[PDB]
């Protein structure tokens, strides 16, 4: 058993991992104080829970998990909610003033005067594994912490843990919900500074968690926590292999190996099915070939985009409740006929599966409705790509002028970060097209 | 009131449907590069579907269908016909066709194992050469890939159609244009208006150095050949003039001989490729206007040629044709405050 | 978190002292500065405004400059008079004529260092301040020569804060001395240098709405300032009432001003209100804050274009029916924002109104239509400067012929900037 | 299309489903960087101090 540590950076950061820890305890029976009876290895275990959990002699289970932001307004209401037992005061870091939506302030001017005491704090998690394999990463990609304080953590954890896995859960940002107007700015800063620190990258665009809430939640104007809800549920089909009992991504390395032939390209698309409201009076249950189908329709995308116009690199299947392996290679036979899915020459075409038979849990009073089966497909395909095109688009429109510019320089960031991060992004565009087309 | 904006001034048929819409009232027109558009009439290279469908409160419409293009070049379209099922290697209205590479997979070397079968076989031997100006016919294939070579892009190369219909007074060639416009629902509708691009030379089966008698553009008609015009303006016969001459020379209608061949070969093609561009569940929609260009044999059978993405109109029907988009493509969106369309249905 | 409130001279002392009574009435607190609200949304931020004090007191973060002590006096005497603390009361005696030399210069100098002294110790009983808001007229002498002043010895001593004003630009029709456009002029190349964002609340916009529309024949400052401190109010409700968006006035400068010197906003206000009983539809609402007879500076909207847009609804009514007539306006309008600033239009939700009202919006707009605001002072300081008409009140106190030719020369600069992005 | 490398536990079952064959820098540089930030910022204050002396 090999240790992994969740780290929560920011206002979207943090609410997620509210959101996720949150469900984590749900599932595995772990009480809003941190006691879990099933777990008779009292004081400690090599359990696969124990991945995400340590224990205390008192038998408290507790979180391997860095809640870090600039303000403390966010931090606060973990620090006063539900399971403030669940954590140690330790690992909730907050500062005094927050990077005012500026990538740059996060990065440099407020970054630098915090960065040692979060690494000392992550360093005592650290300090009590017997071996870390590495560090899941959330944040926004909009946000100036969520940026700023993101890439130079990532930085410095290459440094200090070289040989570790790092995984992101990144926010990019969506009008609908966002909160800056410089949110295209700070998400090619942070992709370009981070992009050589990161081994696998899960992109949500609050776009699509904002629709599949309205359209099969009924959600009419969605909240931070319907969305957060949403995404945690994904987050946990994505972790649930590192916290049970199975043979498919089992340790972080797992998923590169699956999931990113090419190290630059490694943002896999994450499809989820059934999406249900718990307001739906009568619901007849899904097959496995109907939520199988249904990860391949973008309405179930984490990111809208079209994987018809792309090329797959690899594809993984996560099962949750009651599947056999018959059921999904039957499902995926039929697939194959009535849809275009075309896999990069160099690779195989084929699925690696995981199947859990314990369902998804869900939030008591939460919208979405208990199902007897789900899956989460994540698959790497150049069809992602469309979103950087997006983004880096909304970035040139503002950067030809060099609008609001003078906030990043002013906090000692150079003008040229800018160009040399749009020309990595640019890069990143084209290695896609040329695996893709 | 909806908003649109123009990205191909050089389309003469989305000229006109701008023109159309304008002339509405309720529909008002965006520079080029404002993103808050109802109606792309978008470029026809590169067009960036991927930033369509991401504004809200803006339903987003476009004339191209993504992955269309698959139809719509020449080695595409072949290796689309003999690798789909739908259609397969044995589709009886599709002329045999190999895509060769230049010098500088290929089908060459299985080209040449059925070329040498029909010269031993004493058939007619004449094949066509072209890509997506530079055409060669020619009756041995040393001067086929000889002169492939000497351009350098993918080159298709198929069994000419050696006895076509010739239309008497004349002994002349021709091809026909269909028009047929996809709507966002995956509706296929044709144009009750075909077009005859008539040859004004008589067809010398001799030397096929000559393309005036064996190549029907209406361009390499209006330079190059000696009398441009003398049985129809402009070279261009339509249905009414065509059916009748069916009916008086050859005793059929245009419905039943070549028609009913010309329906089953479009509906084929569309329902084909309907899975791989469908914008039904998409964030964003799609319609597009095809030419399907076909040449009729002189036994009445029907063969499809090229599959144009981005056709003009014959100058008579570009009022009706474009209203006829705006009608069934556009306002079925966005609706304003007997039909001119053969919908296709089996 | 925490904002230090300044307000210099008679203008600046009278909507200062208007603003705090309304946004006291609204946060639940009486005269006393005891809280006697019922909800608690009224105290979660209560202190970016107001300091605690023993027995459970709320003490407004507000000091009252002024250089002749009537108008101070007249607060003192006022409605929440006492809820100040006495010590940031700071005056002098001899006035400044409503000359901006005496301001800046002579009178003003001699008591700004108290000021500044005030100003240091509420700043030190501050755990992390934001910056400074200081509401002035532009047209006077304290206001505009001593607050501009002040300005920039606030910026020597914390330049790492934000500087935001509330500037009340002169106009004939409501005119207390030909002197103001020379007044208004100094004071706006102090201003272009020195704050972070400020709002150009124009006495002429506010003259016509309460004339045109309010259909008040003869409008009296009164007036005038209860259409100033609806708009207050307004504008600082993300700053002081706990939302979803968590703002400060750096977030709003960071966001609001694509290029430093283009930081002056024209705010907005719906529904016009007199000192009534139809409840307002939100497409009602959305279609008056942008209508320019609903905005506080005298331009047309329609004669340049919107560089960004703030905008806040007040009351329980439905986010999703805020969010179409939002995106409606945009998609409908779609000219009159710049293509180059992808989605520059942010709305915010209060559930709490303000006093007398189930529904109001308030508008806030960088556009670069506010050039006609300084065309306007320009135009007006041109016609005596060219005769040199007047000047003798200033050389009289030191100043040069010169200083009037480079503020004048920078206005100009800022209109020729304004009109550069016009047309991008 | 064939199955390989199933593996099955109480929690559940894993395995493959094949179709077709197969057609940083240092510790010392970041924080000189960080540095090189805060001269910049403190360049443009001393500027400005500069100018509200004048
Ligand atoms: N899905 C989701 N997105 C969020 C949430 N909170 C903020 N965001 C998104 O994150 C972006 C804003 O960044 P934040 O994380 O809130 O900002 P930050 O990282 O705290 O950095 P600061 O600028 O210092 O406040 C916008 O695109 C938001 O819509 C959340 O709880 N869930
Ligand atoms: N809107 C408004 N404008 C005012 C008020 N008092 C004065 N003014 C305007 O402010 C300018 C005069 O400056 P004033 O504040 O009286 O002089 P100061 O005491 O030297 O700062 C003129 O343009 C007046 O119309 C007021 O209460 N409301
Ligand atoms: C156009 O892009 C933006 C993005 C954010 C902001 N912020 C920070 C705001 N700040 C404050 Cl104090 N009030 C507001 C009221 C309404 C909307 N937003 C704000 C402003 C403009
Ligand atoms: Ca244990
Ligand atoms: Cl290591
Ligand atoms: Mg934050
Ligand atoms: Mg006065």
């Amino acid at each position: 058993m090999r240790e992994c540590i969740s780290i929560h950076v920011g206002q979207a950061g943090v609410q997620i991992g509210n959101a996720c820890w949150e469900l984590y305890c749900l599932e595995h029976g772990i009480q809003p104080d941190g006691q879990m009876p099933s777990d008779k290895t009292i004081g400690g275990g090599d359990d696969s829970f124990n991945t995400f959990f340590s224990e205390t002699g008192a038998g408290k289970h507790v979180p391997r998990a860095v809640f870090v932001d600039l303000e403390p307004t966010v931090i606060d209401e973990v620090r006063t909610g539900t399971y403030r037992q669940l954590f140690h005061p330790e690992q909730l870091i907050t500062g005094k003033e927050d990077a005012a939506n500026n990538y740059a302030r996060g990065h440099y001017t407020i970054g630098k005067e915090i960065i040692d005491l979060v690494l000392d704090r992550i360093r005592k998690l650290a300090d009590q594994c017997t071996g870390l394999q590495g560090f899941l990463v959330f944040h926004s990609f909009g946000g100036g912490t969520g940026s700023g304080f993101t890439s130079l953590l990532m930085e410095r954890l290459s440094v200090d843990y070289g040989k570790k896995s790092k995984l992101e859960f990144s926010i990019y940002p969506a009008p609908q919900v966002s909160t800056a107007v410089v949110e295209p700015y700070n998400s090619i800063l942070t992709t370009h500074t981070t992009l050589e620190h990161s081994d696998c990258a899960f992109m949500v665009d609050n776009e699509a968690i904002y629709d599949i809430c309205r359209r099969n939640l009924d959600i009419e104007r969605p909240t931070y926590t319907n969305l957060n809800r949403l995404i945690s549920q994904i987050v946990s089909s994505i972790t649930a292999s590192l916290r049970f009992d199975g043979a498919l991504n089992v340790d972080l390395t797992e998923f590169q190996t699956n999931l990113v032939p090419y190290p630059r390209i490694h943002f896999p698309l994450a499809t989820y099915a059934p999406v249900i409201s718990a307001e739906k009076a009568y619901h007849e249950q899904l097959s496995v070939a109907e939520i199988t189908n249904a990860c391949f329709e973008p309405a179930n995308q984490m990111v809208k985009c079209d994987p018809r116009h792309g090329k797959y690199m690899a594809c993984c299947l996560l099962y949750r409740g009651d599947v056999v392996p018959k059921d999904v290679n039957a499902a995926i036979a039929t697939i194959k006929t009535k849809r275009s899915i075309q896999f990069v020459d160099w690779c195989p075409t084929g699925f690696k599966v995981g199947i859990n038979y314990q369902p998804p849990t869900v939030v008591p009073g939460g919208d979405l409705a208990k199902v007897q089966r789900a899956v989460c497909m994540l698959s790497n395909t150049t069809a992602i790509a469309e979103a950087w095109a997006r983004l880096d688009h909304k970035f040139d429109l503002m950067y030809a002028k060099r609008a609001f510019v003078h906030w990043y320089v002013g906090e000692g960031m150079e003008e040229g970060e800018f160009s040399e991060a749009r020309e990595d992004m640019a890069a990143l565009e084209k290695d896609y097209e040329e695996v893709g087309v | 009131m909806y908003t649109f904006v123009v990205r191909d001034e050089n389309s003469s048929v989305y000229a006109e449907v701008s023109r159309l819409l304008l002339a509405t009232g309720q529909w008002k027109r965006l520079r080029k590069d404002n993103p808050r558009f109802n109606l792309m009439l978008g470029e026809r290279n590169r067009l960036p579907f991927g930033r369509l469908g991401h504004e809200p409160g803006l339903v987003q419409l476009v004339n191209y269908y993504r992955g269309a293009d698959k139809l719509c070049r020449k080695a595409s379209l072949v290796k689309l016909i003999k690798t789909s099922p739908e259609l397969s290697e044995s589709c009886t209205w599709f002329p045999e066709s190999y895509v060769i590479y230049p010098t500088n997979t290929d089908e060459r070397e299985v080209f040449l194992a059925a070329y040498n079968r029909r010269r031993e076989g004493r058939e007619g031997n004449v094949w066509i050469a072209k890509s997506s100006e530079g055409i060669l016919i020619s009756s041995e294939a040393s001067e086929l890939l000889d002169f492939i070579d000497e351009q350098g892009q993918v080159h298709v190369i198929q069994k000419y159609l050696e006895k076509p219909l010739l239309l008497e007074p004349g002994h002349r060639k021709f091809d026909i244009r269909s028009w047929v416009l996809v709507d966002h629902l995956y509706n296929i509708y044709l144009y009750r208006e075909g077009v005859l691009r008539t040859s004004s030379e008589p067809y010398n089966s001799a030397n096929f150095q000559d393309k005036t008698c064996h190549l029907t553009n209406h361009c390499i008609q209006k330079e190059y050949s000696k009398n441009y015009g003398r049985y129809e303006e402009g070279n261009e016969m339509f249905f009414e003039e065509f059916n009748q001459y069916l009916m008086d020379a050859l005793n059929t209608t245009l419905e039943n001989s070549i028609l009913l061949q010309i329906k089953h070969i479009i509906r084929s093609c569309l329902m084909c490729i309907e899975p791989a561009i469908s914008t039904k569940h998409l964030h964003y929609q799609s319609f597009q206007l095809f030419g399907f260009d076909f040449m009729v044999d002189e036994e009445l059978k029907v063969w499809l040629i090229e599959v144009n993405g981005a056709p003009a109109c014959a100058q008579k029907l570009y009022a009706e044709l474009c209203q006829g988009i705006v009608d069934v493509a556009i306002s079925s969106v966005f609706p304003l405050a007997t039909s001119i369309f053969i919908k296709l249905h089996h | 978190r925490e904002i230090v409130h300044i307000q210099a001279g008679q203008c600046g002392n009278q909507i200062g002292a208007k603003f705090w009574e309304v946004i006291s009435d609204e946060h639940g607190i009486d005269p006393t500065g005891s809280y006697h609200g019922d909800s608690d949304l009224q105290l979660e931020r209560i202190n970016v405004y107001y300091n605690e004090a023993t027995g459970n007191k709320y003490v407004p973060r507000a000091i009252l400059v002024d250089l002749e002590p009537g108008t101070m006096d007249s607060v003192r005497s006022g409605p929440f008079g006492q809820i100040f603390r006495p010590d940031n009361f700071v005056f002098g005696q001899s006035g400044a004529g409503n000359n901006w030399a005496k301001g800046h210069y002579t009178e003003g100098a001699e008591l700004v260092d108290s000021v500044l002294d005030v100003v240091r110790k509420e700043s030190e009983s501050c755990d992390c301040l934001q910056g400074f808001q200081l509401t002035h007229s532009l047209g006077g002498g304290t206001g505009s020569g001593m607050g501009t002043l002040l300005i920039s010895k606030i910026r020597e001593e914390y330049p790492d804060r934000i500087m935001n004003t509330f500037s009340v630009m002169p106009s004939p029709k409501v005119s207390d001395t030909v002197v103001e456009p020379y007044n208004a002029t100094l004071s706006v190349h102090q201003l272009v240098e020195n704050t972070d964002e400020t709002y150009c609340i124009d006495n002429e916009a506010l003259y016509d709405i309460c004339f045109r529309t309010l259909k008040l024949t003869t409008p009296t400052y009164g007036d005038l300032n209860h259409l100033v401190s609806a708009t207050m109010s307004g504008v600082t409700t993300c700053l002081r009432f706990p939302g979803q968006l968590n703002a400060d006035l750096r977030k709003l400068a960071v966001n609001m001003v694509p290029f430093p010197r283009l930081h002056f906003f024209m705010p907005g206000f719906a529904p016009l209100t007199s000192r009534q009983y139809r409840a307002l539809t939100v497409p009602e609402l959305t279609q008056q804050m942008f209508d320019s007879k609903n905005m506080m500076a005298a331009c047309d909207p329609r004669h340049g274009r919107y560089l960004t847009v703030a905008a806040i609804f007040r009351g329980r009514m439905s986010m999703k029916e805020v969010d179409e007539q939002m995106l409606n306006v945009q998609n409908k309008n779609s000219s009159y924002f710049v293509e180059w600033i992808p989605n520059n239009v942010k709305t915010a939700v209060c559930d709490i109104p303000p006093r007398g009202l189930k529904m109001s919006a308030t508008f806030i707009g960088n556009s670069t239509a506010i050039q006609e605001l300084f065309k306007r002072i320009s135009e007006q300081f041109t016609a005596m400067f060219r005769r040199k008409a007047f000047l003798h009140w200033y050389t009289g106190e030191g100043m040069d012929e010169m200083e009037f030719t480079e503020a004048e020369s920078n206005m100009n600069d800022l209109v020729s900037e304004y009109q550069q992005y016009q047309d991008a | 299309m064939e199955v390989i490398e199933l593996n099955k536990c109480t929690s559940g079952q894993s395995f493959e489903v094949i179709l077709k064959p197969p057609s940083d820098p240092s510790l010392e540089e970041i924080q000189k960087k960080l540095e090189a930030a805060e001269e910049r910022r403190k360049y443009q204050e001393a500027e400005l101090l500069k100018h509200l002396a004048e």
